[PDB]
């Protein structure tokens, strides 16, 4: 198909205009801005507040008399323990 | 010239490229990680010999 | 880079006639056809382009033993081998 | 290496040594030992297999090779004395088999 | 999902309300235009959990999954024009209606909200594939091949009923994954055998084993108008991912007869792959490409723990990108020279030059070149399945050894010459045969930035 | 920035130096130069920036949670109370997650630090840090139920195996 | 080598004139292992073991 | 073609542009130039030897 | 769209002169080591009567072939007889099968028995016997 | 392949796979009539097993030390650098779809394109005509008559007439 | 250039614990590159001017 | 003179194709450009401990960057 | 002075406890080898100006070239054993795409498809003591492995020996290199002199704090680089090719290069390549 | 080594009447180069060797099949053949590395990852 026009999709005339309503649609305002939009998109799962959260409660317990990395079993003695 | 297309190329990054490294060992807990200075008895201490 | 002519493929050709001793500067030019002195079958047909063949020597197939017989027929196809005069 | 004692520090690397590790030591001629300063040894940045013999001679040889920075030679004949230090050392350490041999028959 | 079925259902009034040959371009107009509103509301946080709305959304909350399910409708109508275009408008009306028809149960598949409403919803489907298929093909072999998609997929699925009906009225009610807190465990019996057994193999029949794959080479080989409905069976493979729902919980405590499942699996992805080597069809080399590594998932999804699930859901939509664009590559290149002889094509790289990178960077992802979404799934696979048993890096590095020797076996085809014949193919690769078969890489190498989008919960 | 007891370090000493030649040195020639060919289009612009980002100010809070309900409550049945001791439950496993974070950067502190040495020295990170990630992987990390993340379910029940296993039943401790 | 390559050269240049002689054993320049296996791996791959659990 | 600056020949040797065998010719005084310190002044082995080191006793 | 003489059928003896050539000129006038008798290993659904296999192979032998073109690139009009292995084929060396190449790592395998020895430089093999007493003899003096 | 031309095939080859032996230029040349001295053997006889024992034991001594890696004239059906002009490979007719204004460039190379087409598009009624007749059912090699009878056009036009030129 | 190279490693394998068998192929490897230079030499540095004509 | 006329397949298309992506790319990406140059210099955010937020807390806007 | 400086730029996605961002390493390696390295890349490319004089496709081989010297240069500088994997696989697609230069000519790019062949079965040792280091030391930045070393490294080490085989042409895969030689000259100039045949051994140089210990690995090293010496010393002996005689003589300074680490020389293996 | 592969053999005078079997190829040539040549095609030959060389590989392979041999049965050597072995391996792993896992231990203090 070349009647040495040049052709996007189907024909002459206005599908010609099918090619601005693919490439500005598809592109250009959905790869570009939507592409911006997950770029700098909010604290992601809650981390950007464990970070700092993190950060913070090391040196608390690192100062005085709290060890780090317990594994204490969620305050024991609320365990009965059935023997058997 | 040798003057607008030298001064182009190089110039203009390492004005970029500083200014995201000095603004930066403040803002990371770490920094880049320098070793120590590796130095020899000639600071404060004898040599002795040579004996 | 270096292009060619026509004139020089017309000498070369010649030239290896009188290098060959079997043959004297008194046959013909483009065509004796080979059999004005031919001998023998074999040596006569072969060994008339193995001085050619270290020179030119493009690998010449089994297909130019019998067009070689007359001596233009040689000068024909290599032109169209090698890319050749226009 | 030559006392097989205790060590009080867990600290590995072999610097947890008697002072100084040699390749054997002593062993007979001299059946002493000795080296540099340990203090010295681990403020230097060395690495090991040089806190050997003729280390403080070293140590005070590689200074002058930023002493005298634009350099090409801080001293070439000091390298033949580093050399005579160590060749002096190693052939020290070559009468083993002359021993070895001879020691090992009877008597 | 608020309302996202609820504009796409109204693309359906619009096609057949339209005009004459403005139907392409109203439908594929608007069609973009939900990708804005797709990821507009959906990724947020993110910390146990998005419970969405009610009885019929979840928000697909740790598996996203679904804005790649929004992309083909606008990405197939722009491929199926090459040869629709002869028929009446009256049936080019009804083809796009039905591939619209395909998406609005996808939309409330994926989330679901249940597993009562996932089934009705996974059985939702295969009426308007089979459309696609039986009317809409080439010649002949399409009836059986339509025959073939059903009566697998329709066999394996009804013993779901039986269970989930079982579960339904045994502990308390399944209507809930959030009612999932009590969980009984499944012991080792001869009933839950079964129980395990007739739950989980309804999946199979889809996301293939060596075994039971005698329908997936039938219904890809003999397929509609430019893989127009083979985008969407590639991604309808994938969306039996269910699986992740299942089999995390509600009988957890079965590995013990995860080893016919392992083996079968682990041992017919080093063959099926090696099994295509000598195709002559260009189209049934990608579909055994298909079967490979998407079965790599199975020895990813039964054995648990995660740093595998970082991996098995990047893999889900890994080659959901890629071996879309490989069809795409042969739904191309099909309409000039009319076979899919693999042999006949040759000559080519001279006549259509634009393209050579539009094979390349498709066969430099299975290659996978670690910066991609490829080796960031793979070798959180390998890195998973190592410690399983470490003898498991054999068979799964000659894995790596012969695909690298089949991609390139598909590009090095074209490089060669002199094309003997053809004085037709001279087309130059027009302006929709490059912007359809990009928009694949463009957002394939740009999730590489940022990959952390693409996680399970993990 | 930070505080210096999360990311310690040893002061820098750097020692006096030492030309004692004539000899052509050219560093007189390299760091006179070029620090001010660098220190005209950084310094006065970043200090532009300094004042017209000191124009306004924007506002973002510390954000601390409620911890009224634990671990054992509450009973079988219930969903409620048994969703908010998930919700305690998994904030206290991503945490967890970055304090070995931290505590690895630590021992990347020291070794480009010291570099030469190395092992006989500094004298703390490979006790610290093994009695830490030996203290992880027991009771906080479900091995291998760590698929489902299995809060409450079976986090009590490797730490009920670390109490109706452990600590009675050596024969006898 | 000085003397051994140009012995040799000489010997293939100046010598009593060394017949054109047929009788050498070359598995020396040829290596042998790519003229064997080149041959036999990607044939006992591809045809037998391929069309065996193909189609 | 454009510049036949280098004509071809029937083997009469095409010479040199006679300012390459200056540049030739240069860079064989530079090397051995540099034998200097590969003699003077350099040994086979500056070590020192041992003497047999048989009476050990 | 050619419907009569599609392929072959259940063979190879269903009057094998009427196969090739009715179409498929695999024969001539069905000797020509190629009438479709070659339904070798019957019982196989492989190659049935089959304008086809076991016919002469290892190449085409991808050099001069000039009637044309005659071999792989040029393509002519009825030769197919086994391909997809026939991309890169070879031919004959100049030995045979003397596999002097294990023969070669051979040699170290004999130099296996030289990895049980060790390698000091000083002394040589000094033979002594019971006297080279490579670590210790006796005590510090 | 006659009996006539058996030996001179195998005589191309039998001086050719020689030189690449050699190490001089004369040592080649000094074996030339020494290595024809042994071809010389048997010169006029029959063409029976009485003179195929020429051949017959030609086997020996020439397939037994033939050409270790000889010589290959790199512009070969082997040989390095054969068929390596292929980037550019002369893709002819490649000229039908442009949308001009990039047929701006050479415009008398497109007026002289249309000229030589109706040798190409008409010789149909005169090559094809004489075609059916010249070849009687089903005979050997295809090749016209060398003049046509009048103007050979070509039969082979234009592919093999204006065919793909190398650089 | 490479004198600080090469000789000071077949010099680092004079006194080791090595196989006795890598010594007796390390050096003898060493002989082998010298008819490597003389090589180029003696065929294309070396005799007489025989190639096709047109230089 | 050295001379000759190559052959060179198809051209226009692909340079009539290829503007297409780097003219819209620009359209609005540019446009974006400013707003990722120009909010950085006016607007950031600050910066910690804490504040006590009165007595009810801020709404949605915890985050710490112009846009988000 | 010294002063060696890794950095720490800008975080890649972080997993469970291991964070991977990136970095770079500048020690005795990075200071030394990379203005040697390109100092020859700078040399190079004005004989493709006159060896590629005539070619109108001049400006992909400018560029393929370009691309081929950055991520080459990105594996020397990395101190991340997954950025070493990112310029490992980025320098093997960069000789498919230069050994088939030329279209065409079925046996160019049959040595391209053998190209590639043999770094995948390089690959496989590579990837498997990647995985050794996760399970063991729960992560693969340089600086914590070299913290303590690990007791029994006999699995992933021979991973690590058989991924050095892949490029850097030892016996069993020395094939390789005769026939990847058939592209153009400054290809093969810049392929094989400089590149992608030294990277092979370079990733056990890199290693020198871990391969002192466990005497399986130095007996199999330094016997594995003798079998290189003579078996490339007796196939270049009469050979025809002005090439392959420089084809042979590249790979057996290789096998001087591979006894370098058995003898615990690490720092005089390395200066060789320098020379 | 695959293969031989008989180069050069012998004739005249055994069966000296087979020639024109260049009479079928000359004949197909002459079919083709006509059928080649044309001023307006614009398309490829069909050239059916291709057709018969899919659709006798593609089907007709199971309408031909017949299991009357045993070497057709063979493929329980092959097929359910190497899937037995892998099996038998992959149990014994998981079964002693599980219980040195559990009696006693092998793995050290820093195994977080796993
Ligand atoms: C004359 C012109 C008129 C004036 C123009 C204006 C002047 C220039 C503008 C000033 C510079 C802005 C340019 C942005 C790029 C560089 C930004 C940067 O380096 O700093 C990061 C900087 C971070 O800011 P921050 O304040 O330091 O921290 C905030 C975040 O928390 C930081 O963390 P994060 O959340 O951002 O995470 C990091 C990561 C995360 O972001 C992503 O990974 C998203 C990308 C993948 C999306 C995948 C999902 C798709 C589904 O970001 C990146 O990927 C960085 C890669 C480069 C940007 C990627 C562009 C996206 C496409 O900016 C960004 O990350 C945002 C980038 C937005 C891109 C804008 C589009 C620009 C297009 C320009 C086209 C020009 C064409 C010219 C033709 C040339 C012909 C040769
Ligand atoms: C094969 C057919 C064999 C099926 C036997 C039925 C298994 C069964 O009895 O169900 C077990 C159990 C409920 O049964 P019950 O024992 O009564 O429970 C105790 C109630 N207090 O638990 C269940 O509810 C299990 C019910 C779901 C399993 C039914 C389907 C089993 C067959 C599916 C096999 C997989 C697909 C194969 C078929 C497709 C190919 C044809």
């Amino acid at each position: 198909k070349n009647p040495d026009s040049h052709g996007y999709d189907k024909d002459p005339a206005v599908d010609i205009w099918n090619m601005r309503v693919v490439f500005f649609f598809g592109f250009s305002i959905v790869l570009v801005l939507g592409s911006t939009f997950v770029a700098y998109l909010p604290d992601y799962r809650m981390q950007e507040w464990a970070r700092r959260e993190a950060e913070r409660l090391v040196k608390y317990r690192e100062a005085h008399g709290l060890p780090i990395m317990e594994s204490n079993c969620f305050d024991p003695s609320k365990i009965q323990l059935p023997e058997d | 010239r040798h003057s607008i297309f030298a001064f182009t190329h190089v110039l203009i990054p390492v004005w970029i490229i500083h200014y995201y490294l000095k603004y930066h060992v403040t803002t990371k807990p770490y920094t880049i990680v320098e070793k120590k200075p590796r130095i020899f008895p000639g600071d404060t201490i004898l040599e002795t010999g040579e004996v | 880079a270096p292009p060619l002519t026509l004139e020089g493929i017309k000498d070369r050709v010649l030239y290896v006639l009188k290098l060959y001793d079997k043959i004297d500067p008194e046959k013909l030019s483009v065509n004796s056809h080979f059999m004005k002195d031919l001998g023998l079958d074999s040596l006569d047909q072969v060994e008339i382009i193995m001085a050619m063949e270290d020179e030119f020597g493009f690998e010449i197939p089994d297909i130019d033993a019998e067009k070689l017989m007359c001596p233009q027929e040689i000068v024909d196809y290599i032109a169209d081998k090698k890319d050749v005069y226009e | 290496a030559r006392r097989y004692l205790g060590d009080a520090s867990v600290e590995p690397d072999p610097l947890r040594m008697p002072t100084f590790p040699p390749d054997y030591g002593f062993p007979e001629r001299k059946e002493r030992e000795m080296v540099a300063t340990q203090q010295e040894m681990n403020d230097a940045q060395l690495v090991l297999q040089q806190r050997d013999y003729c280390a403080h001679y070293l140590i005070r040889f590689l200074k002058c090779k930023r002493d005298s920075f634009p350099n090409f030679l801080a001293c070439k004949h000091e390298r033949h004395d580093w050399d005579y230090c160590e060749h002096l050392d190693y052939v020290k350490r070559m009468k083993e088999f002359e021993r070895e041999r001879r020691l090992l028959q009877r008597k | 999902m608020l309302k996202y079925i609820i504009p796409t259902i109204m693309l359906m009034p619009l096609t057949w309300l339209s005009k004459n040959n403005m139907i392409w371009v109203n439908s594929t107009a608007h069609s973009l235009l939900i990708s804005f509103t797709s990821l507009l509301l959906m990724n947020q946080f993110g910390d146990n959990s998005l419970n969405f709305s009610l009885l019929f959304f979840s928000d697909s909350l740790s598996t996203p999954l679904l804005i790649l399910t929004m992309w083909l409708l606008p990405l197939m109508l722009m491929a199926s024009q090459h040869h629709l275009s002869k028929e009446n408008l009256t049936r080019k009306k009804l083809f796009i209606t039905m591939l619209i028809s395909l998406q609005l149960f996808l939309i409330m598949t994926f989330t679901a909200m249940e597993l009562i409403l996932f089934y009705i919803l996974f059985e939702a489907t295969l009426v308007p594939t089979l459309i696609i298929i039986t009317r809409w093909g080439n010649q002949t072999e399409r009836l059986n091949a339509g025959l073939y998609f059903l009566f697998y997929t329709l066999a394996g699925s009804l013993p779901l009923l039986v269970a989930l009906i079982y579960i339904q009225n045994t502990v308390g009610s399944l209507n809930f994954l959030m009612l999932q807190y009590w969980v009984q465990p499944v012991h080792n019996s001869w009933s839950n055998v079964f129980m395990w057994l007739a739950c989980m193999m309804a999946f199979m029949v889809k996301m293939p084993l060596y075994g039971l794959h005698l329908w997936l080479p039938k219904a890809h080989v003999e397929a509609p108008i430019a893989g127009s409905m083979v985008l969407a069976a590639v991604l309808l493979k994938l969306g039996g991912y269910g699986m992740l729902r299942i089999t995390l919980i509600l009988n957890p405590m079965t590995d013990f007869m995860a080893y016919p499942f392992i083996m079968l699996s682990l041992w017919g992805m080093i063959m099926t792959s090696s099994i295509c080597l000598r195709q002559t069809d260009l189209k049934s080399l990608i579909a055994y490409s298909s079967v490979s590594h998407m079965a790599l998932v199975i020895v990813a999804i039964l054995i648990q723990t995660p740093w595998s699930y970082m991996g098995a859901t990047a893999l889900m939509i890994a080659h959901g990108l890629t071996s879309s664009m490989l069809f795409c590559l042969a739904n191309s290149n099909y309409e000039r020279i009319h076979s899919r002889t693999m042999i006949l094509a040759r000559g080519l790289q001279t006549l259509l030059p634009l393209m050579a990178t539009w094979w390349l960077l498709a066969s430099l992802t299975n290659l996978a070149l670690p910066p991609t979404i490829n080796l960031i799934g793979e070798l959180f696979v390998v890195m998973s399945t190592f410690s399983w048993s470490n003898i498991t890096i054999i068979l799964m590095g000659v894995n790596m050894v012969i695909t690298a020797l089949y991609s390139l076996y598909m590009l090095i085809m074209t490089q060669r010459g002199k094309y003997t014949y053809h004085i037709n193919n001279i087309s130059p690769s027009f302006t929709r045969e490059n912007a359809l078969m990009s928009l694949h890489i463009l957002p394939l190498l740009l999730l590489t930035l940022n990959p952390k989008i693409i996680l399970g919960p993990l | 920035s930070w505080d210096k007891d999360v990311y310690p370090e040893p002061p820098r000493r750097t020692p006096a130096p030492s030309p004692q030649t004539s000899l052509p040195n050219p560093i007189t020639y390299l760091t006179k130069a070029f620090d001010l060919l660098v220190d005209r289009p950084v310094t006065l612009v970043r200090e532009f920036i300094e004042r017209q980002h000191a124009k306004n100010k924007y506002y973002y809070y510390h954000r601390e949670f409620r911890r009224v309900p634990d671990i054992t409550e509450c009973q079988e049945k219930d969903v409620l109370c048994m969703f908010e001791a998930e919700m305690q439950w998994r904030r206290d496993y991503k945490v967890d997650q970055e304090i070995v974070n931290i505590i690895q950067e630590r021992l990347k502190a020291c070794q480009q630090r010291e570099g030469e040495s190395h092992r006989q020295n500094c004298a703390k990170e490979l006790e610290q840090f093994t009695q830490v990630v030996k203290a992880y992987q027991d009771r906080y990390h479900d091995l291998g139920a760590h698929y489902s993340a299995r809060k409450c379910l079976a986090k009590q029940k490797q730490r009920m195996l670390a109490e109706r296993k452990a600590a009675k039943e050596a024969a006898a401790a | 080598g000085f003397i051994l390559a140009l012995e040799i050269s000489n010997m293939t240049k100046n010598l009593k004139y060394h017949y054109p002689s047929n009788a050498f054993k070359f598995s020396t320049l040829l290596g042998y292992f790519p003229t064997i296996m080149h041959r036999l791996a990607p044939y006992m791959n591809l045809s037998m073991s391929q069309k065996s659990a193909s189609s | 073609g454009g510049g036949a600056h280098i004509e071809p020949r029937y083997r009469q040797f095409p010479q040199l542009t006679r300012s390459q065998v200056i540049q030739a010719e240069f860079f064989s005084a530079t090397m051995w130039f540099w034998i200097l310190w590969r003699f003077w002044h350099d040994s086979d082995a500056v070590l020192g030897h041992f003497p047999y080191p048989d009476p050990s006793q | 769209a050619s419907h009569i003489t599609k392929d072959m059928l259940p063979g190879p003896y269903p009057k094998t002169p009427e196969e090739r050539a009715a179409a498929a000129k695999k024969y001539n006038m069905r000797v020509e080591d190629y009438e479709p008798y070659p339904d070798d290993g019957t019982g196989y659904g492989d190659y049935p009567k089959l304008p086809d296999r076991s016919q002469q192979e290892r190449d085409p032998w991808y050099d001069w072939d000039h009637p044309d073109l005659r071999l792989n690139w040029g393509e002519p009009m009825h030769w197919d007889l086994d391909m997809y292995i026939r991309n890169r084929v070879d031919t004959s060396p100049t030995p045979v099968n003397w596999n002097l190449m294990c023969k070669h790592l051979f040699g170290f395998v004999a130099f296996m028995l030289f990895m049980f020895w060790v390698g000091e430089t000083y002394p040589a093999y000094q033979p002594v016997g019971p006297k080279q007493y490579p670590y210790n003899n006796l005590y510090l003096e | 392949l006659t009996h006539q031309q058996k030996v001179l095939r195998l005589y191309k080859r039998a001086l050719r796979h020689l030189e690449s032996w050699c190490i001089h230029r004369d040592k080649y040349r000094y074996f030339a009539c020494l290595l024809r001295a042994r071809f010389d053997e048997h010169k006029n006889e029959k063409d029976m097993v009485k003179a195929t024992q020429l051949l017959r034991e030609a086997e020996e001594e020439f397939w037994h030390g033939q050409h270790p890696q000889p010589y290959i004239f790199p512009e070969s059906p082997g040989g390095t650098s054969y068929e390596r002009y292929e980037c550019y490979k002369v893709p002819e007719w490649c000229l039908d779809d442009w949308h001009p204004s990039e047929k701006a460039m050479y415009p008398d190379y497109f007026a002289k394109r249309e000229q030589w087409k109706k040798l190409r598009r008409e010789s149909w009624e005169r090559e094809v005509k004489q075609l059916q007749e010249e070849t009687p059912v089903g005979g050997p090699r295809t090749e016209a008559l060398p003049p046509a009878r009048k103007q050979g056009d070509l039969p082979p036009l234009w592919w093999h007439i204006v065919t793909r030129p190398r650089e | 250039t490479g004198f600080y190279s090469k000789d000071l490693i077949i010099e680092a394998a004079n006194t080791s614990y090595t196989n006795a068998w890598a010594l007796l192929m390390t050096l003898i490897a060493t002989s082998f590159t010298a008819i490597y230079s003389t090589r180029i030499i003696f065929f294309a540095l070396l005799g007489q001017p025989r190639f096709p004509t047109l230089v | 003179g050295k001379r000759l006329f190559i052959i060179k397949p198809s051209g226009f298309y692909d340079k009539r194709f290829l503007k297409l992506l780097r003219f819209y790319i620009l359209l609005t990406g540019i446009p974006v450009a400013i707003g990722i140059t120009l909010i950085n210099v006016f607007i950031g955010e600050a910066e910690l401990a804490e504040i006590p937020e009165g007595y009810v807390p801020e709404h949605w806007e915890y985050f710490k960057h112009p846009i988000s | 002075s010294g002063q060696e400086l890794i950095i720490s730029n800008w975080h890649w996605l972080t997993i469970q406890t291991l964070k991977l961002s990136l970095s770079f390493k500048m020690d005795y390696f990075s200071m030394m080898f990379i203005p040697v390295a390109l100092f020859v890349t700078w040399s190079i490319m004005e004989f493709s100006m006159w060896y590629m004089y005539s070619d109108p496709n001049i400006n992909k081989f400018f560029k393929y070239l370009l691309l081929f010297l950055i991520t080459m240069l990105i594996l020397v500088t990395a101190n991340n054993l997954f950025q070493l994997f990112i310029g490992w696989e980025g320098v093997g697609i960069m000789s498919f795409l230069l050994i088939g230069w030329w279209y065409g000519r079925a046996d160019a790019n049959t040595a391209a498809l053998q190209a590639i062949l043999y770094n995948r079965i390089g690959d496989i040792g590579f990837i498997l003591a990647m995985a050794w280091f996760l399970t063991n030391l729960n992560t693969w930045d340089l600086q914590q492995i070299f913290m303590l070393n690990p007791s029994d490294s006999n699995m992933p080490l021979i991973g690590l020996a058989l991924a050095a085989t892949g490029k850097s042409a030892q016996f069993g895969l020395h094939p390789w290199l005769p026939s990847a030689m058939e592209g153009p000259t400054p290809v093969s100039a810049l392929l094989h002199s400089s590149t992608m045949v030294v990277a092979g051994i370079f990733l056990l140089i890199r290693f020198y704090p871990l391969t002192e210990n466990n005497k399986y690995i130095q007996s199999i090293t330094l016997c594995l680089g003798a079998i290189t010496t003579l078996f490339t010393a007796m196939c270049a002996l009469t050979q025809n090719d002005i090439k392959k005689i420089i084809a042979f003589s590249t790979s057996s300074q290789l096998g001087l290069m591979m006894v370098t680490i058995g003898i615990n020389q690490p720092y005089l293996a390395f200066l060789h390549i320098c020379t | 080594t695959t293969l031989d592969p008989a180069e050069y053999d012998i004739s005249s005078e055994t069966r000296k009447a087979q020639a024109e079997r260049l009479a079928i190829r000359s004949r197909l040539k002459r079919e083709y180069q006509l059928q080649y040549y044309d001023p307006s095609r614009r398309g490829v030959i069909e050239d059916p060797a291709l057709v018969r060389w899919t659709y006798a590989r593609s089907a007709n392979i199971y309408p031909n099949f017949r299991p009357n041999t045993k070497t057709s049965l063979l493929g329980a050597l092959f097929g359910i053949g190497p899937l037995v072995f892998w099996y038998y391996v992959f149990k014994t792993d998981r079964d002693r590395k599980e219980k040195l896992i559990q009696e006693g231990k092998l793995d050290r203090t820093f195994n977080i990852s796993y």
